[PDB]
RNA sequence: GUGAAUUUACUUAAUCAAUGAAGCGGAAUUUCUAGCGUUAAAGUUUCGCGAACUGAUCCGCGUUGA
RNA sequence: CAGAUCUUGGUGGAAGUAGCAAAUAUUCAAAUGAGAACUUUGAAGACUGAAGUGGGGAAAGGUUCCAUGUGAACAGCAGUUGGACAUGGGUUAGUCGAUCCUAAGAGAUAGGGAAGCUCCGUAUGAAAGGCACGAUUUUUCGUGCCUAUCGAAAGGGAAUCCGGUUAAUAUUCCGGAACCAGAAGGUGGAAUCAACACGGCAACGUAAAUGAAGUUGGAGACGUCGGCGGGAGCCCUGGGAAGAGUUCUCUUUUCUUUUUAACAAACCACACCCUGAAAUCGGUUUAUCCGGAGCUAGGGUAUGGUGUUUGGAAGAGUUCAGCGGCUGAAUCCGGUGCGCUCUCGACGGCCCUUGAAAAUCCAACGGAAGUUGUUUUCACAUCUGGUCGUACUCAUAACCGCAGCAGGUCUCCAAGGUGAACAGCCUCUAGUUGAUAGAACAAUGUAGAUAAGGGAAGUCGGCAAAAUGGAUCCGUAACUUCGGGAUAAGGAUUGGCUCUAAGGGUAUCAACUUAGAACUGGUACGGACAAGGGGAAUCUGACUGUCUAAUUAAAACAUAGCAUUGCGAUGGCCAGAAAGUGGUGUUGACGCAAUGUGAUU
């Protein structure tokens, strides 16, 4: 809601961060096996559950 | 805010260093008001005379701000 | 006059018995009536709640320990005289 | 197979009301003042103590030994009015609502809030319209024997203490409820004890007369003292049964 | 319940204290 | 027009007090206010006081000593027919008390 | 457990009741009323709200009661 | 390895099949574009119809908000569009909340249990802390006086309003105008050498008007129902003025706009006072209360805004006419009420029900201290106000149901007509036009209608359907616990229009509400909507009420009543491994505990 603790905002500020895409350079490096973001999540889909 | 029925108590409060500007709106009645801002209160004093309108505007200190409608 | 019988308990409808309702009717009756203050004199107490009786009287507003239903009980009033009778003998 | 609904009455959902109360009824602590003489006190206010039929009253006493008032709540008796001076101790007339000894008051006073025993601050008699009865003294053993409400004979010391007088609010079980939403009115400010199911409306897992294909009991209903909790249902100990 | 209306209420005037007087 | 709250308290309660007005940009809109004050009630008869504003108890502070009192004994605190009361009472059984010491001081 | 002649008694061990653990044991020797009662003072003896001593007895001291 | 309804993964026939059918509904033109039933704009047609498909919040979500961009994938058709994908941006507080307080309740400490994990316990078997006086007292201190914490974004509570502003934030920013608390001294005034003010018969008033310890009082602080009266907004309404719709004809009209916040000042009558003494008793409410405990009457005091007048404040906002940001105008004067929402006042009813606490705040009693100096809850200026929450959704797509699911999920605002009505039906503001479409009308079906004559012959059973239905008037049985039954049953009446007849306020105004009288119409008439079928009886449970969420709503359970039993506290009943343990019990036989019957007769 629009009532929050200051903890709440922390992690959802986090989870936030954590739901973008991977930077493109970081696909040219060698020896890089990451090719896109495996942990990304939706609002609807996957709740934080926190 | 406060009104003000006293034309001397608005030049004393006028001569107050409290005051800051003062304003004077002329209404389509033919009644001024002169307005003075303060600290705390806008005090108003409603002129319904134009000869004391104008023997009042001259009587405000020079250093007022006084300003037009 | 509207009810012939249950009065009061004319509110009651057609329920609960007929016994029962006339047993409410007494008492119901005992403890909505107005009494005489013995303070005042003015026909001013009224029942608050089961044992309270107040009085609305104008600069008496005495408040009272009483009966459920009534102002006073047979059995204060016949205690009342004994105690009386003992202390006198004392 | 179950813990059956009177083993369950430990706690919990079966506590007293308490938050409309208002103020434990007693009296005054057996002082020095109250021992050798009497202390006056006047009467403020008759409140309705809720979950109690009979009502209740605010007396205001000076503290003998500070500057400051002592208000303490009794049992109303019948008669008792605000304002009234109210006077406790050996010293005290043999009037209503005033709080005396037992062996200092002549046989056959109506006495009410009587204590057990010297000092409790009162333990019998409190229920509206009750009282109890001084039927003698024994003064070589310090003693006075008393007619309880349920009509037993009590022996309690003659510095016991108790009200002239009959707990006012009398007559109140007289009147039929009429309703259960009056015994539930009532019972709410009690506790939760109400509405009761039957056990013989239970099955055989919930109490010992559930089951079977009738409501019955099967065994004897009167019950020893000896039994266990989950066992001492019905009439326990039961000397005589029946209506006479 | 008399006096069903303010006109009623009059006659009723009118006729008492004269019938007096 | 229909209206809103202004705060995001919802549940019409005994603090979400609120009042309509018509705002100056012709506007239909809640103003939220507090609840009324008591005047304060006599100490023995319980009445209220006469001569005292009802307002809430912080609000009370902000008055000078005169509006929150009445220039007589117990001013502010009981009526004037509880006062009245007890100055005779006071008088009468000082009165009493005096006779009775007469009588048994012999 | 302690005594006194199965019979009586005592309380310090334990048990129960009350409280703010206030007046317990000895001796000396406040009731016509919904009011207020505090922040000693007169008396005596030293030297002003400075003291003291009583006002307000002493003794035992087991907080009282069962 | 061919098997184990074997394991894991993959893939078939069914099959381009079942299906994409609830929530009335879309259509034309244009734009964009490779592409338009679906995107956007305009036009039209509709719906939600204020208990909304509107405007907000709480719980929950968490960035879904906003702008820009778009190959897929997702939106069970489509897609140029999107809560989807990508890139950035976005939430501003002394006053709104949290924080503070306490509630039920949690929970340390003292202690006591327990092999222990840990349990119990919350002012208890605790040495559980303070405050004041003094030439400094044997320069080694004497003399007095008296309870954690956590727990409420719906409870209690210091103080903010209007207009404007962004793509997205506003009681937070901007402009203007206030307010609260705290702090220090300053200025002006007030008291005081008759130390701590005066006036009023009084209720009490005044700009001030010292008051320690201690004590006490008040506020905070309180149910529910019913009408009555006041205010505000809304609704309604008579004129004026601005535009706009209509104009074959009619309509001095149809519609829109006519606005005024917190705050500041002044003003304003059930309780109380004064004189006076009342029965031929009077006063008086819708509601019958009041008076020798002082009525009526007369004169006073208090309470005092969501009232009036002014400041704020017309400069704002709104509406219109021009000009190339600016200039002109208008923004007026009234009515009304069994109206609606909220609120306030004074009352009435109800209870074997009597309907929180605490933090905070104020007052009194008390009388310590005390020419300058003392005081001063008085008017003024002066300074300050941290931390966290703040976007958006709150739902037929942002929550929970695996989902953009016909389910569920607390609450605030609430226009007009019809009508008793927040009913149904229709409309205004606002919102939406979303739910794969198109063409065809085969069987069967789902959902609605109707049917000659008969009228339950159907069927286990009138199951389903029909019939009845509003209001007014007349009439109303057995039986009964006398209250009911009862809308019993049975009859009649109902439109439109022109009229009168009454019912109120100060000659004149305001207001729907009933009685008739004609006249009139495909004997129509609550003309749509809305809206009981009834009667005679048996079995049974007295009644209202409760239960098998998801096959049983019942005669089952509960109930009031009746009865029995145990228990006078060292006690009954229940609980704990134990305990210096708890519940009943803030209890005391008109009580509690344990049962059995089940209103009355």
């Amino acid at each position: 809601p629009s009532h929050k603790s200051f903890r709440t905002k922390q992690k959802l500020a986090k989870a936030a961060r954590q739901n973008r895409p991977i930077p493109q350079w970081i696909r040219l490096r060698t020896g890089n096996t990451v090719h896109y973001n495996m942990k990304r999540r939706h609002w609807r889909r996957t709740k934080l559950n926190i | 805010p406060r009104q003000i029925s006293d034309i001397k108590q608005f030049l004393e409060i006028a001569r107050r260093k409290d005051a800051t500007s003062a304003r004077i709106k002329k209404n389509t009645n033919k009644d001024v008001k002169f307005k003075l801002r303060c600290s705390k209160y806008l005090y108003t004093l409603v002129v319904a005379d134009a000869k004391k309108a104008e023997k009042l505007r001259q009587s405000l200190p020079p250093d007022l701000t006084v300003t037009e409608v | 006059k509207r009810t012939k019988k249950v009065g009061v308990t004319g509110k009651y409808g057609v329920r609960y018995g007929a016994s029962l309702r006339r047993d409410v009717r007494k008492i119901e009756v005992q403890q909505h009536s107005r009494y005489q203050c013995p303070f005042c004199g003015r026909n001013t107490v009224k029942r608050t709640a089961a044992g309270i009786w107040c009085c609305n009287g104008k600069g008496c507003k005495k408040v009272l320990a009483g009966g459920a239903w009534t102002v006073t009980t047979a059995a204060a009033t016949s205690a009342r005289s004994t105690i009386r009778r003992l202390r006198e003998m004392v | 197979g179950r813990v059956i609904r009177a083993q369950r009455k430990s706690g919990g959902i079966f506590q007293a009301h308490t938050r409309l109360r208002k103020g434990a009824a007693q009296l005054r602590t057996l002082d020095f003042a109250e021992r050798h003489g009497y202390i006056r006190g006047v009467v403020q206010k008759i409140i309705h103590d809720p979950g109690r039929g009979a009502p209740l009253a605010k007396v205001a006493f000076r503290n003998p030994y500070h500057y400051r008032t002592d208000v303490e709540t009794f049992v109303a008796t019948e008669g008792m009015y605000t304002g009234q001076f109210v006077y406790c101790g050996k010293n005290a007339a043999l009037t209503v609502g005033n709080v005396l000894p037992v062996g200092e008051m002549p046989e056959g006073t109506i006495i009410s809030n009587v204590e057990e025993k010297a000092g409790d601050r009162g333990a019998l008699g409190r229920s509206s319209g009750n009282y109890v009865i001084i039927v003698g003294h024994d003064v070589d053993t310090g003693k006075t024997r008393v007619k309880l409400p349920s009509g037993a004979k009590k022996v309690v010391p003659s510095s016991a203490r108790g009200v002239v007088g009959i707990v006012a609010g009398g007559g109140r079980i007289d009147k039929p409820l009429l309703k259960a939403g009056r015994a539930f009115h009532k019972y709410r400010v009690k506790r939760n004890c109400w509405p009761r199911t039957r056990g013989v409306a239970m099955n055989p897992v919930d109490h010992p007369h559930g089951g079977g294909n009738h409501q019955h009991v099967g065994h004897s209903t009167t019950v020893p003292r000896q039994s266990a909790p989950g066992q001492k249902v019905g009439l326990i100990a039961a000397r005589r049964t029946g209506l006479l | 319940n008399t006096f069903k209306h303010k006109r009623a209420l009059i006659e009723h005037i009118q006729r008492a204290k004269a019938e007096a007087n | 027009q229909r209206v809103t709250y202004r705060r995001r308290l919802a549940y019409n309660t005994r603090s979400n007090r609120t009042r309509i007005i018509k705002t100056p940009g012709n506007n239909i809109r809640y103003l939220h206010i507090k609840k009324l004050g008591t005047i304060p009630r006599c100490g023995d008869t319980g009445v209220p006081l006469q001569g005292i504003p009802a307002l809430r108890p912080r609000e009370f502070a902000r008055l000078s000593h005169n509006k929150k009192t009445v220039q007589r004994a117990y001013g502010g605190c009981l009526s004037a027919n509880a006062v009245k009361d007890r100055i005779v009472r006071a008088f009468l059984i000082e009165e009493q008390k005096i006779v009775k010491q007469k009588l048994k001081q012999l």
